[PDB]
């Protein structure tokens, strides 16, 4: 309900209040047991309901498929730190998070606007995500259907 | 120039100061409106007052600010809101006599200018919340929102102590004034002396009438982490009563600061003052929200009469009215409403427009006794999820004067009703109103209603059919009325319901509670192509402009037109649908017979809001067309 935003609606008791949450939500979750069994389909390895994830606008899985190359570089990473506490070097500077948040506070000030160009374009590639998230039509790869929660998320 | 000692308000000078203003105004309000009714308001107005003779002027506030003189007394009237309401209404009263005066013999003749006329100002000041409020404001004019969960039984309230004696008797009564009474120790007649005990006789002194309303407020703009908080506030005399449990309310009166004792029987005090508000004026009905009806009312009419009061029921000029006979002849106004209803929600117009009957739903039959279908018509919808579904619950939710917002899960059969708290500020067990109770008129909007648990429903068997609720449970056992449309929203399992199956399977819900409803709306998407290019021109502008305009345009719309004339239609009309119906009426029940009586019922409930609208006593017998065909529109959405 809370992706209806402003709102829970508690009717139990001695409680008739509608507060406000105003509240964002990141979701960490692990496929259906074991871990995603590419036999299955999406949907099928996710528990969860369509009527859910149709508010995510972002679902980022994280699938693990062992690779030689990449793993060496993992694993240079987490021996580094541990054996030392500060991990990027040459080069980067790693942004510290008080003046991080001091640079996101003044980025929530600004409250932007579109142009038509980029208007009419998202309109386009919204009608190309519609058909081409149906016309996949049954099954595997999906989900579908980019319903408009998706157009507007993005 | 005198003065009141801390008050900078200096008796009289401000009575001129204010007589020039209430004598000569018109509208300098207009300036501050920016313009684009030419003569003076307040002396027409206040000769209705001295002929209808209900006292309570109610001011403005601010008719004051922006005009001069009196720029400076509106200072003085938010900041020192009880002494310069108390000289104002000294002013009024003379100002009334000197209006006498003038036109010599009045009303026969003295004594109408002797009774007490007050003022009750409101409009005053655009104030945040309850909870913002410091310290630094306690006796100040302040604004409050929001619905009323609960109101005591009236509590008297001293004004003149009484007082006899033990000798000889003598029957003489001290008054209170300042908030203590101070009885004489001895005494009268004798007198003597006598050291003889003076008796007082509660039965024989007079009172006035303190009651008090608790108050959940919404000031909006909520700074958060903060909860919705809430309020008691005390009224007094005239306007005891005059608010039901439940609507949503304006109410204007000043902040307050007292202790209560803690031991109740030592003499402490608690320090760490109570506060609470006084409510000098309460402003029921709104411009913005729809009107209540009047069966529904009734007594609170017939009551409020007698003893009189201002405000309750919204009141209309005379031309708008007129605009309203006209618009009426519009032949496309049962479409034009249908677009008017929700501007940002695109196509999907039959939606809007079994919900535009709902807020025009039925007529009201009493029989001789019992009866009371009311005019209740409900509606389920379900569908793919985005489909706005939800944004409709809102709006109506926003329009609807009395209507309570539920989710599903977050509810349970006794949140719905019938509470019996303990009270807390008494220690004593209080009964509450539930959820349906509260939202008796108007229209209750239901989230997510496939999903409430299996003890949940169990209620609305006895709402949908009876109108009424039956609470035999605990303290005490009465059957008390709940009349009030519902409108569901339901996801189907699939989410998507997708093409074939049983539908009437695929809703899930007890297939005979899911035949009650009167309207069900199956809402689908066809991947018109040719549809989404369209509704994404709609949704993805805004975009211009940043501040929401020109949301729907061009298109022809009402915006505060449509809910006076949505009011006007519930009072001023009662349809009848006469013979002509009663053919066709019977032939499309039984063609949907070849689905369950209600079916008709539904039909002829629904129609009649059809007929409601376009101001027809009687119904034709056309519009029963498109009222089986809204039924039969979820049908031609039922092929799949
Ligand atoms: N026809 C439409 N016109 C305008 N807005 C729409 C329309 N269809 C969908 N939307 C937008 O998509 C969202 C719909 O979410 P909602 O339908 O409440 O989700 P659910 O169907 O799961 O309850 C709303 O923000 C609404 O403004």
């Amino acid at each position: 309900e809370v992706m209806e935003q402003q709102t829970i609606s508690i009717s139990k008791a001695g409680i008739n209040t509608t507060l406000n949450a105003r509240t964002s939500i990141l979701a960490a979750a692990n496929p259906l047991y074991g871990r995603y069994n590419p036999r299955l389909s999406p949907l099928d390895n996710i528990n969860l309901p369509a009527a859910l994830l149709s508010r995510f606008d972002i679902l980022f899985l994280m699938l693990d498929i062992p690779s030689r190359d990449d793993d060496e570089k993992l694993a240079e990473h987490v021996t580094y730190v541990h054996m030392h506490n500060k991990q990027p070097d040459l080069d980067f500077t790693p942004v510290e998070p008080s003046k991080m948040r001091e640079y996101i506070a003044y980025a929530k000030t600004k409250r932007p606007v579109m142009s038509e160009a980029v208007n009419d374009y998202v309109v386009q590639a919204y009608i190309r995500l519609r058909q081409d998230s149906k016309r996949e039509m049954d099954s595997k790869f999906s989900f579908g259907q980019a319903t408009p929660r998706t157009l507007l998320g993005i | 120039l005198r003065i009141i000692w801390g008050t900078n308000v200096s008796i009289q000078e401000c009575t001129t100061n204010f007589r020039n203003f209430l004598m000569s105004f018109k509208y300098k309000f207009r300036k501050i409106l920016d313009e684009r009714d030419e003569e003076l308001y307040y002396i027409k107005q206040l000769n209705e007052m001295r002929e209808l003779g209900t006292s309570n002027l109610n001011l403005d506030a601010r008719n004051l600010l922006a005009y001069k003189q009196t720029e400076d007394l509106y200072h003085q009237l938010l900041n020192y809101p009880q002494e310069v309401i108390s000289i104002m209404d000294q002013t009024i009263k003379d100002c009334m006599v000197s209006l006498i005066v003038d036109n010599n013999l009045d009303y026969d003749l003295d004594e109408i200018e002797t009774k007490f006329y007050k003022v009750r100002p409101y409009n005053v000041g655009s104030c945040k919340g309850m909870r913002e409020l410091n310290p630094n404001d306690i006796d100040k004019l302040i604004n409050l929102k929001g619905l009323v969960l609960r109101s005591t039984p009236v509590i008297p309230d001293m004004k003149v102590a009484f007082f006899k004696c033990n000798v000889c008797d003598h029957t003489m009564a001290v008054e209170i004034d300042r908030g203590v009474i101070q009885e004489p120790a001895r005494c009268e007649r004798i007198d003597c002396n006598e050291p003889n005990s003076m008796s007082l006789i509660h039965n024989r002194c007079s009172f006035a009438d303190k009651q008090v309303i608790k108050l959940q407020e919404t000031p909006d703009f909520v700074p958060d982490g903060q909860t919705p908080h809430s309020i008691s506030l005390c009224v007094y005399d005239e306007l005891v009563d005059s608010c039901r449990a439940g609507d949503r309310i304006e109410v204007t009166g000043t902040f307050r600061s007292i202790p209560i004792r803690a031991n109740s029987r030592q003499r402490v005090l608690k320090s760490l003052y109570k506060t609470y508000v006084d409510v000098v004026h309460v402003k029921v009905s709104d411009k913005r929200l729809d009107v209540d009806t009047s069966t529904i009312e009734q007594e609170l009419m017939q009551n409020k009469v007698d003893h009189n009061e201002v405000e309750e029921v919204r009141q209309i000029t005379d031309q708008d009215l007129a605009k309203i006979r006209e618009v009426a002849a519009r032949e496309d106004l049962y479409s034009l409403l249908a677009r008017s209803i929700a501007p940002s929600i695109y196509e999907l117009e039959d939606v809007k427009k079994g919900i535009l009957l709902q807020l025009f739903g039925g007529t009201n039959k009493t029989f001789t006794k019992g009866g009371r279908y009311r005019g209740d018509i409900n509606i389920l919808l379900c569908g793919d999820p985005s489909t706005s579904k939800s944004q409709i619950l809102q709006y109506v939710h926003k329009i609807t004067p009395r209507g309570v917002y539920t989710s599903g899960k977050g509810s349970s059969a006794v949140g719905l009703t019938a509470y019996i708290t303990r009270d807390v500020d008494t220690k004593q067990l209080v009964l509450e109103s539930g959820a349906l109770v509260l939202s008796d008129g108007g229209v209750c909007c239901i989230d997510e209603f496939d999903k409430m648990s299996d003890s949940t429903r169990s209620v609305l068997h006895e709402v949908m059919e009876q109108q009424t609720i039956s609470i035999a449970k605990a303290g005490i056992i009465t059957t008390l009325n709940a009349r009030s449309s519902i409108l569901a929203s339901a996801n189907p399992i699939g989410s998507r319901y997708n093409p074939n199956l049983p539908v009437t399977e695929n809703i899930d819900l007890p297939p005979p509670l899911l035949s009650r409803f009167d309207l069900v709306y199956l809402v689908l998407d066809k991947v018109d192509e040719k549809n989404d290019r369209e509704l994404a021109k709609h949704l993805t502008n805004l975009y211009l402009e940043d501040k929401p305009e020109h949301i729907s345009q061009d298109d022809v719309l009402p915006v505060e037109f449509l809910t006076m004339y949505i009011s006007y239609a519930k009072e001023h009309i009662h349809p009848i649908i006469t013979e002509a119906a009663k053919t066709e009426l019977v032939r499309a029940y039984v063609g949907m017979r070849k689905a369950t009586t209600r079916q008709l019922e539904s039909m002829i409930r629904l129609a009649e809001a059809h007929a409601k609208m376009k101001l027809k006593n009687v119904v034709e017998l056309e519009d029963v067309q498109e009222a089986v065909r809204l039924i039969r529109s979820a049908i031609k959405d039922y092929a799949t």
